[PDB]
């Protein structure tokens, strides 16, 4: 909420520059790698109609968000869990201590996990995410809706990534950095600093993509609220 | 699309 409202501010504003509209237009001045996101999401498969949406992050931890709003995360150890529940409690356990209250759902978490590996590529696989505190807190998806052109994903980070259907392009908006990454259709990766967009301008196929991703997360404020 | 890529 406090990082979602952040992020509408950084995308009106980025989009109030009209940047596709520059004279002399310098995309690549508003680069800036160091800004590479830590997290985001690398595969996703919707079994909502029974179970929940499963995904994977770029570190290959998997997580669920089970259709009764719990959520399961599986570190990349393959052992450690965090389970958060509908009122927001968290707990931190193992799979190898049994826990008999999580069973099921732990089953279930591994199911999407093998089809996951198995079927799905892993997106951004050719980025290595910036380094950050490997110490500190895994994200989870907050929630996540679809529309005709592009799934939405929101990270307990307060990160937002948009995967379009169509071409394949991706955003990952950063609202602690004011950064976007983009995906180009060539698996292309590009991380930009929004305030520089405003100022050297951009292509026309971001700013239509950013324009599209301030609607998305004006979408996410109002439905949380 | 039920999955990703």
């Amino acid at each position: 909420a406090a990082h979602l409202s952040d992020m509408l501010q950084q995308l009106h504003s980025v989009n109030a520059s009209k940047p596709s509209e520059r004279g002399l237009v310098r995309q690549e001045e508003a680069e800036d790698p160091a800004c590479i996101p830590i997290f985001w999401v690398s595969k996703w498969v919707d079994y909502s109609d029974k179970y929940g949406l499963g995904y994977q992050l770029c570190d290959n931890s998997v997580g669920v968000l089970f259709n009764d709003s719990t959520r399961l995360i599986l570190y990349n150890d393959g052992d450690s869990l965090q389970y958060i529940e509908r009122d927001g409690t968290e707990s931190y356990l193992t799979v190898s201590s049994h826990p008999n209250s999580l069973m099921k759902k732990i089953t279930l978490l591994k199911y999407f996990r093998n089809y996951m590996s198995e079927h799905l590529l892993k997106a951004g696989a050719n980025i290595t995410p910036r380094e950050g505190d490997e110490l500190a807190r895994l994200p989870y998806l907050r929630t996540w809706f679809r529309t005709r052109s592009a799934i939405i994903l929101h990270l307990s980070n307060g990160s937002v990534q948009i995967n379009f259907f169509q071409d394949h392009t991706k955003l990952i908006l950063c609202p602690l950095m004011a950064a976007v990454t983009y995906i180009d259709e060539k698996r292309d990766f590009r991380t930009y600093r929004l305030s520089l967009l405003e100022e050297y301008g951009c292509c026309k196929e971001l700013a239509s993509r950013l324009r599209y991703a301030r609607t998305m997360v004006d979408k996410l404020l109002s439905s949380r609220s | 699309p039920l999955h990703s890529t």
